[PDB]
Formats: C-alpha cells, sequence, structure tokens
C-alpha cells in the first residue's frame, strides 16, 4: 500500500466544469486539490483520482491510497 | 457516491457545492461534522435530494432561491422572509420547507390546534397553528409533514358530518312521537359526548313526517325506534 | 458610509460571474445574511446601519406595482376589507417576528393593515391575505317556494340546526335565515360550503 502519512477525508465525483475534485487533509489542515496540481507538502504529483483509490506518482512510483 | 467520513459540515458545503456547481453562502455559528458510508451513486436528482436531507438531520436548514442559489440559516424558521408556499398541486418532498394553508370547513379550528401544535411541535423552529374567524388553517412545517397532516384533516373532517333525511308515517301521531322521543333517549348522568355525533329531532304537523339530522352511526338508532 | 460596531467577516466560493445587476443583488443579499442592513439613497449612495430598523427615516414604500426583490426593505400597507385586523396580528407578528428589528403590525379603525418587513416577505404575506380573505365571504341568495308555508319553515329551522354543547365555531362560516311573508320565499346568507346545507333541508 501507500507509505505516505496522508488521510483521505473526502472523495466526491468529478464536477461538471472541472476534470476531478478531491479533498485531502495533511497536518490537521484541510485543503482542496485537483488532478494535476502539485502537493504543497511533498514533491509528489497526482496522476489521477479514481472513485475507489488514489494514484499519486511519489518518487516515480505508483501508490494506492485506500479509504480510512 | 456519497462516501463522506468524518467530513466537516463546512468542507461538506464547500466540496459538495463544488460538485453541484452552485453558489452558497454559509452563516456563522455552524460547527460540526457528519460521517456516512454509501454504496449506490447519487448525482442525478437524488444528489440534491439527499444533500438537503443531510442538512435536515442536524436541523441546520437551508432555503434555495431562483436568481442565486440557496443559503444556510441558523434561525431554522420560516421567519426568514423566504417561504415558497405550495398550492396543493406541488406537495414537494420531505426535504424542503413550505408554508401551507387550508380553509377547514366543518370543525372548530381551535381544539385541533393544541393537539397539532404538540404532535408537530418541531423544536427546531417548526410550524405554528392559528385560528381566524374565517377558519383559515395554516402552517409551515416541512414538506413531508404536509402529507401526514393533509391526510389527518381529510380523514377527520370526512367523518360523516351533518346530513339530513326524513321518514313518512302511515297512520300514527306525529307531534306525539317526537314529543316522546327526547324522553326515552335524552341524556345520562354524564353526557355521551359533546354536542356533535348526536342527532336532534323536530317535526311538522303538515305532512305527518318527522325530521332527523346527524351522523351515519347516530341516525340509524332513531330510525330503529321509529 | 459605514457605521461603527460593525465587526466580522464572510467567506464564500463562487463559480459564476456576477457584475451586471446580480452584483448589487447578491451584495445586498450578503449584507442581509448577517442582518447588518443597508438603505440606499438617490443623490448619494447607500449606508450601513446597526439599528436594522425601518425607524431610520428612510423606508421606500412600494405601491403594489413594485414588489422589489427580497434584498431591500420597504414598508407596505393594505386596507383589509373583510376581517377583523386584530387577530391575524398576533399570528403574523409571530410568524414574521423578525428578530433583527423586523416589521410590526397595527390596527386602525379604518382597517389599515401595514408592515415594513423585507421585500421577499411581501410576496408571502400578500399571498396570505389574498388567499384567506378570498375565502368565500358573505354572499346572498334566495329560493322561492311552490306551496308550503313560509314563516313556519324558518320558524322551524333554527330548532333543527341551531347549536351544540360547544359552538361549531365563531359567528362566521355559518349562515343566518330570515324570510318575508310577501313573496313566499326565504333568505339565506353565508359561505359556499354552509348554504348548501340550508338548500338541502329546504
Amino acid at each position: 500500500v501507500s507509505s505516505l502519512k496522508l488521510r483521505l477525508a473526502g472523495l466526491l465525483a468529478s464536477s461538471n466544469p472541472a476534470r476531478s475534485i478531491a479533498i485531502i487533509e495533511k497536518g490537521n489542515q484541510q485543503v482542496s486539490l485537483s488532478t494535476g496540481d502539485p502537493l504543497p507538502g511533498y514533491d509528489a504529483r497526482i496522476a489521477a483520482i479514481l472513485p475507489d483509490r488514489i494514484i499519486v506518482n511519489y518518487q516515480g512510483r505508483k501508490e494506492a491510497i485506500l479509504l480510512f | 457516491s456519497a462516501s463522506f467520513k468524518g467530513t466537516d459540515i463546512q468542507e461538506f458545503i464547500n466540496t459538495v457545492s463544488k460538485n453541484l456547481n452552485k453558489t452558497v453562502i454559509i452563516d456563522p455559528s455552524v460547527r460540526g461534522t457528519i460521517t456516512v458510508r454509501s454504496y449506490d451513486m447519487l448525482n442525478e436528482e437524488q444528489y440534491y435530494q439527499f444533500f438537503l436531507s443531510v442538512l435536515d438531520v442536524y436541523g441546520f436548514a437551508v432555503i434555495n432561491m431562483n436568481n442565486g442559489v440557496l443559503k444556510v440559516v441558523r434561525a431554522k424558521d420560516a421567519k426568514t422572509s423566504a417561504v415558497p408556499v405550495a398550492s396543493a398541486a406541488a406537495p414537494g418532498e420531505g426535504d424542503e420547507v413550505v408554508t401551507r394553508v387550508v380553509p377547514l370547513t366543518n370543525v372548530a379550528a381551535r381544539d385541533l390546534a393544541p393537539l397539532l401544535r404538540q404532535l408537530n411541535d418541531n423544536a427546531g423552529a417548526g410550524s405554528v397553528v392559528h385560528y381566524e374567524p374565517s377558519n383559515v388553517l395554516l402552517m409551515t412545517g416541512r414538506a413531508a409533514v404536509i402529507k401526514r397532516l393533509l391526510t389527518i384533516v381529510e380523514r377527520v373532517d370526512n367523518a360523516g358530518d351533518r346530513s339530513v333525511v326524513t321518514v313518512p308515517l302511515s297512520w300514527a301521531s306525529a307531534a306525539e312521537v317526537v314529543k316522546l322521543v327526547t324522553e326515552l333517549n335524552k341524556d345520562t348522568s354524564k353526557s355521551a359526548l359533546p354536542g356533535s355525533m348526536v342527532a336532534n329531532v323536530v317535526a311538522d304537523e303538515r305532512t305527518n313526517a318527522v325530521l332527523v339530522s346527524g351522523e351515519p352511526n347516530s341516525r340509524q338508532r332513531i330510525i330503529a325506534m321509529i
């Protein structure tokens, strides 16, 4: 599984005017992120946001993030 | 899918809003969270449906508008200057708040008001009940409440209100019978009940028949005696 | 011009653009949410009050052609023509007891019915009276009679349908009956679901 210390707080479906929308909380602070924006904490890129898992290219590797 | 775990009500509105694509103004003093696991997908109409239902559970209520989108109130009342009122063709659905009214036509509109202000005393700034000498019967409540209460009055008012019917008579005396009915079936140490659901009797001497008026399980007795 | 004792903040995300008219519209709506209210003027622009009331010497009053829109504050009035204007005043002073210095309700023997409230409130309450007053007020109609006695019937109606241990209701929504002996017909007056009973008996 994924080794990143991140907890998924919400995962809604892709909105109409955007491609995807997912809420990620890190360090007790909640922030909204999309598909393509960089992570403010680590140098990781979010490849895609699936309805059942999260795909994040951390150090050139694919990690699966399951629901909390 | 409505897969929200420990999600704060703020990020609930601020994220679900995003998905819905509608503007929304939150008011302060709104602090809390939900959590829920869902298995089936809800975007088409059941999205907004269940959204408003969830806001309804905590009792934090919202009103939606036409030009701009809905808002979140902390007063929870119809007093918000916004109350879309159904006209008996759109009952809506349990989630929304309306203000309905009906002219009750057969019954004193005072006494059902305590029982209904109790049965439906919504302690989240729910409806009220008032009487006007024009027998207006009004409330606001919720949209699901509408079903139960419409059904209430429609059943209780349709309970066999005043109807009239007569009986002729072959040969016996007229004024003498009724003159002798309110002595055999008049009263008891304690009234059978209030003035309704019990029939009164008069008669003319002209056609030699007698008059009754009352309820479909009261008059039958009178016809029995005659 | 802002007044003091105005401390706070908002936060909101919007997706669509609002400058044309919906700009000022939604602006006033946001001020409305916190209940901090504003009144706009003609020569100069609006102001921000902390009293929240119509008592501000400024109350543009609609004349039943401009209902405005929910955001603004007006002071409306109507001469209610069929009903005692006292009893709907507690129920309305409650239903619409705006706790941010909202409207009031008063009675004059000329049956003025006035309030200030908001502009959205106007819709709901206009609709209220227009429905409740249009509930079948007094109308008159008669019935002739072929051969039977006149004064004898009515002389015998208020004995078969007179009262009960507890009144069906207040003096309205129930009909009274008189008759002349001249044309041998009888008089009724009342409501379109009260008189039908009388015609039934006759």
